[PDB]
């Protein structure tokens, strides 16, 4: 029994309309949207009662909402601004009060940019392990980093020989901004994969860091002379060394 | 109003941790804490109500304390998989909605059973000046690690789930024990060549 969301990642240009969506197979009665941002807690967008019965929460200047069915409650940003800028969640409960559980979806993040030209895709290193931590440790670290990118959604994973691996890996919480006193600063992240001496000494293994990226789609103009920042895949690749 | 302190806390597997809510309508007779995993939703963690004092759910244990208007959240035997962001929030029979507090970010280390604080340099393998320090084992507040001049020309990033720091460098002089505070850090880190 879930709450869903779509689209989870969302570049825009200030001054458009923004639909996002929400769903729920609960037979819930009551549905909800708020945005979460750094410091600020939830805020309360809008509530829905029942099909057609929305009451405004907290912050509702700047949205509208849409319940014309049980399972689907939708907020629209009719002109969007860059402070909408934000992480948006959906809920439901079994009726409208606070004593029932609010089932949340996995969030929308969306990011409203003044000009698209702030929009950039990662670009993508790994450095070798230290043969200093080799001998130390019997044991050896690659990192990945992934610079330059606006907005902050990425995914970053890591394959070994075509598989993708989830033990040894330790990535970065978060996005991190490059430069924290801009707002349309470019981000990093950096992602660690630690595997033991000789896996990383077989020239036939093969280690490749992905980070998938969040960009533009077809419907965004583009006459850039650089490459259009699309929804794209960058990644960097080491072979072990003897 | 519903406040939550502190904003963040940073504590090692195997400590208890405590979380403090306090609310302003003395008319709240449900509290509900909603946990927050990295990328994920919040979802409800453990309610208590005003007619009682303690709730208790394995490890988490809310007090509450009417007269005050204070409750808290206790996590007994921190885990690293309790990292997350914690909301309290109340509502009362004549309160509409559910007021959230700004919520608590809980870091959890995984224990550490063999330190070895150790920085390491590792080279880009494509050709470049690029270069990476590692600090393994470098909490062993964290941030102080790090020299923040005006000078030192890098980008810093910490991984309090690995218990590791990195800083990094487009600058072929980059060295890094100029990278970190020698004063602050582990006494005994090692600094292979």
């Amino acid at each position: 029994m879930k709450v869903t969301q779509m689209p989870r990642y969302l570049i825009k240009r200030m001054g458009e309309n923004v639909l996002l969506e929400c769903g729920q197979d609960m037979s819930h009665e009551t549905m909800y949207w708020y945005r979460q941002d750094p410091g600020l807690g939830l805020q309360l967008i809008y509530i829905s009662y029942d099909v057609d019965s929305n009451s405004e929460g907290d912050i509702p200047k700047g949205y509208r909402v849409s319940r014309k069915k049980r399972e689907h409650f939708s907020l629209i940003l009719d002109s969007a601004k860059t402070n909408q800028t934000s992480v948006y969640f959906c809920a439901s409960s079994l009726a409208g009060t606070g004593n029932y559980e609010q089932y949340f979806g996995p969030g929308t993040r969306l990011t409203v940019t003044e000009d698209l030209k702030n929009v950039f895709p990662p670009e993508v290193a790994v450095f070798e392990p230290s043969e200093a931590e080799i001998s130390h440790t019997q044991k050896a670290t690659l990192v990945c980093l992934a610079t330059g990118f606006y907005p902050d959604h990425v995914e970053l994973s890591w394959w070994v020989n075509g598989k993708e691996v989830h033990s040894g890996v330790s990535t970065d919480p978060q996005p991190l901004k490059e430069q924290p006193a801009l707002n349309d600063s470019r981000y990093s992240l950096s992602s660690r994969l630690r595997v033991s001496a000789t896996f990383w000494q077989n020239p036939r293994n093969h280690f490749r860091c992905q980070v998938q990226f969040y960009g533009l789609s077809e419907n965004d103009e583009w006459t850039q002379d650089r490459a259009k920042p699309v929804t794209q895949i960058v990644s960097a690749e080491a072979w072990g060394r003897s | 109003q519903v406040r939550q302190s502190p904003q963040s806390l940073t504590v090692w597997e195997g400590e208890t941790t405590i979380l403090n809510c306090s609310y302003e309508n003395s008319a709240f007779d449900y509290f509900p804490w909603y946990q927050q995993f990295p990328g994920e939703g919040p979802a409800l963690l453990i309610a208590i109500r005003s007619v009682s004092d303690k709730k208790e759910d394995g490890r988490f244990t809310i007090f509450f304390n009417k007269r005050e208007k204070k409750l808290s959240l206790h996590i007994t035997d921190s885990q690293p998989g309790d990292s997350a962001t914690y909301f309290c929030a109340a509502t009362g029979a004549n309160t509409g909605k559910l007021t959230f507090g700004h919520g608590t970010i809980l870091r959890v280390h995984p224990n550490i059973q063999n330190p070895d604080p150790a920085v390491y340099q590792l080279r880009d393998s494509k050709s470049s000046d690029k270069s990476v320090c590692l600090f393994t084992d470098f909490d062993s507040k964290d941030s102080d690690v790090y020299i923040t001049d005006a000078t030192v020309l890098d980008m810093r990033s910490m991984d309090f789930k690995s218990n590791s720091a990195v800083a990094w460098s487009n600058k072929s002089d980059f060295a890094c024990a100029n990278a970190f505070n020698n004063s602050i850090i582990p006494e005994d880190t090692f600094f292979p060549s």
